């Protein structure tokens, strides 16, 4: 299901901002 | 609305004009506990010793702000947040700065961060996101008509009041700008097309991500996700959405109209403005005017075992905030 997925990728933790 | 509008403007050019500087001291406050974490700094919860109140208090290394080139946003957010007033917006109290630091005390919001709640409890029902996604709406209608553009919307940085209202924290990115811009920078899983491809952008990008808060507020997770950055800007570009079967018809036309990689035809950036949000459907049981002033009912309402509770955010390795006894980019960070 498209929510396992999500909860075994590695982006389901506080996700930082990009700066370059 | 425009009336008010008119008003808000009229008030923020007086602080944006002649900001306010140095309104506090380290030795004013109690470092208490670190209620988050950033790239310059961390964020702390701290309480003010002769008014005996509580502040998440933000510090940022100057010299870090330096190496990653960040000044002009560091300057870009004190500015901005020092000068703007919104319902939905946290509020700073003091700011100031030492031989290596740069302070912004905002307020305490002990509700904690949307990203906990909604990553544990998997999603919220639709309801419930149309009650935060109203006030993202009007937070974004009062920020762009100050030429604002916020630039990183996400979970992470909306907090849950007592009220069970939110909290718009961390402009980092937020920046004054009449015209265009081309900064990169944003959370991948939220960014424009337009960004991503290096084409120049305005408030649009805004609205852009609320499509993307929306999404995951209702679906549990965004609506582009990969385990690398670039594959995430893949399926962004790709102007190929899917949606959760269970998504209301009305729901997914909003959202089809916000993930709109053709500008032209994306709601915020038409010639209906905000409307073509506000009048949309989904929107359809809000009651604009009671959100913008509290009454509705707030779906959820983190309660906390008193003042200084820290119960609804996560812990963090405690780091000693050390100040040089020898001044750090003076000339850098002179208007802060
Ligand atoms: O500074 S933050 O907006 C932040 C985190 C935790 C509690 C806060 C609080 O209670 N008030 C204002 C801001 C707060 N931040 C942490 C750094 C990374 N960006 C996401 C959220």
């Amino acid at each position: 299901t498209t929510y396992a997925d999500f909860i075994a990728s590695g982006r389901t933790g506080r996700r930082n901002a990009i700066h370059d | 609305v425009k009336e008010f509008l008119a008003k808000a403007k009229e008030d923020f050019l007086k602080k944006w004009e002649t900001p306010s500087q140095n309104t506090a001291q380290l030795d004013q406050f109690d470092r208490i506990k670190t209620l988050g974490t950033g790239s310059f700094g961390r964020v702390m919860l701290v309480k003010h010793k002769e008014s005996g109140n509580h502040y998440a208090m933000k510090i940022l290394d100057k010299q870090k702000v330096v190496k990653l080139k960040q000044i002009e946003h560091t300057l870009n957010e004190k500015r901005i947040l020092q000068a703007v007033n919104f319902p939905f917006l946290v509020k700073l109290e003091f700011s100031f700065k030492d031989n290596s630091n740069l302070y912004m005390v905002m307020e305490y919001v002990a509700g904690g961060e949307m990203f906990s709640h909604l990553r544990r409890i998997g999603r919220f029902s639709e309801p419930h996101a149309r009650f935060y996604a109203a006030q993202i709406v009007l937070t974004f209608e009062y920020l762009h008509s100050l030429d604002l553009i916020y630039r990183d919307l996400k979970p992470e940085n909306l907090l849950i009041d007592q009220q069970g209202y939110i909290q718009v924290t961390d402009f980092g990115f937020a920046k004054r700008v009449k015209g265009r811009t081309w900064t990169l920078c944003g959370t991948p899983e939220y960014l424009a097309p337009e960004i991503i491809l290096s084409k120049g952008y305005n408030k649009a990008v805004d609205w852009w991500a609320l499509g993307v808060l929306i999404y995951e507020m209702a679906a549990g997770y965004p609506p582009f996700f990969a385990d690398q950055p670039i594959q995430i800007y893949e399926k962004i570009v790709s102007g190929k959405v899917r949606f959760p079967s269970h998504f209301s018809s009305d729901l997914k036309d909003l959202l089809r109209n916000l993930l709109q990689v053709d500008l032209t035809k994306r709601f915020g950036n038409l010639k209906n403005g905000v409307n073509d949000i506000k009048n949309h459907k989904w929107f359809a049981t809000t009651d604009w005017i009671a959100i913008y002033q509290r009454k509705v009912e707030a779906p959820f309402i983190p309660k906390f075992k008193g003042p200084g509770d820290t119960s609804n955010f996560d812990d963090y390795e405690e780091e000693e905030i050390r100040v040089s006894i020898n001044e750090k980019c003076g000339k850098e960070f002179t208007e802060f």
